């Protein structure tokens, strides 16, 4: 699972208004991470110097094959997220363009302390008019193939920082296909190493 | 209730949760559009003519 | 009435704006203050809004739909002289931080449009609540990060060898703010900004307008 020693995520959903896109709810296969620095900004806040910086085990990266298959309205996307520790975090998450920065999104949440656990919430967060627009005029591509051309370069890079000491909790990129099912989403965990 | 919220701003100091924490924000820096020329090319400048 | 005599509408006020940039050395490219309504002021002078379109995004989100709906005493516009003499960033923040005032307890959301030849360049979107303090409800965006495109046009712009050279660039260069509240979705002011260098030596100006007609 996505878990450092500080928090882990157990779920992220993006969803239509209900159709999921995407969702989730060791030995992970690896990915070097120096692979994909093309993928995202590279200079400064970039994903190497923040590989560098923070702790390695927060780095992960998610393999996606979203599911398109909606005529459904809400575009929401909801996360939760679990620590032991008690703190503030700020969860920032850039999409990007062929590596270059096009949308940022920052949020900022509190704890509920629940069960064993410090749990964070970032519930029914709506998407930016960027993304409605984006999945938009994807969804509605005549073939699958020219769907995945465009999300081939189409990639998110999620930073989760507590807020105070600004270390890094959790790092995940993602990268994207659509489905080749009818129906359905699937998805794939790496860790990202060296 | 920020009626409720300003007593106890004002009794807490440096205690003081607040109840809505910054940051903050969505930036948007690009168009869709520029996207999917970039990634189907003459394809892509096809389909937004109908 | 006191509406028209400071950009405030029925539901909202602009009490301060600032861009600045700070090193500790501070340096205002452009700042505005103004009080709650009142009947201190004489009316702000008018500005046709059609004379304005032209410079900002149209279609659907526009600026003229968004005067033709939500109530035309919310709309104003500011001609900025800025202040683009200093020397720092040579360590520097960019920031800009506003604040509003309101009679009402409302969530209002803060949209910044960076436009250049009227097509949109960059898009900041905010969302504050308002904290109480004596009689008021106060809304606060304080030192609010400036992105990258604005730190680059700023610092190409610094360095240019001429203010002529200067106002030409700004000529075509406009900022469209919409503020809104989040349920009802009524927008409660929305402000052009127009630009040009300051004449001065030292110090910003600006000069503010209801939009009409």
């Amino acid at each position: 699972s996505i878990a450092s020693s500080k928090l882990w995520m157990l779920e992220f959903s993006a969803f239509l208004e209900k159709h999921l896109f995407v969702h989730i709810s060791p030995y992970l296969e690896t990915v070097d991470i120096r692979q994909i620095y093309d993928k995202f900004p590279e200079k400064k806040g970039g994903l190497k110097e923040l590989f560098e910086r923070g702790p390695s085990n927060a780095f992960f990266l998610v393999k996606f094959w979203a599911d398109l298959n909606t005529n459904i309205a809400f575009y929401g996307v909801s996360s939760q997220y679990e620590s032991p520790e008690n703190m503030i975090i700020t969860c920032s998450t850039k999409v990007c363009s062929f590596g270059k920065q096009v949308v940022e999104k920052v949020e900022t949440e509190y704890a509920r302390y629940e069960n064993g656990h410090y749990l964070y919430r970032i519930h029914r967060s709506p998407l930016c008019e960027y993304m409605i627009n984006f999945i938009h005029k994807l969804k509605h591509l005549p073939e699958k193939y020219m769907m995945n051309s465009v999300l081939e370069n189409f990639t998110i890079l999620q930073v989760v920082t507590n807020r105070d000491t600004q270390e890094t909790l959790l790092c995940i990129a993602y990268v994207f296909e659509v489905s080749a099912s009818e129906h359905g989403a699937q998805h794939h965990i790496y860790r990202l190493v060296k | 209730d920020p009626v409720v919220e300003e007593h106890f701003r004002r009794s807490l100091g440096k205690n003081y949760k607040e109840p809505e924490p910054a940051p903050n924000s969505v930036s948007i820096t690009g168009s869709v559009d520029d996207h999917f020329a970039k990634a189907l090319g003459d394809t892509w400048l096809q389909i937004k003519a109908a």
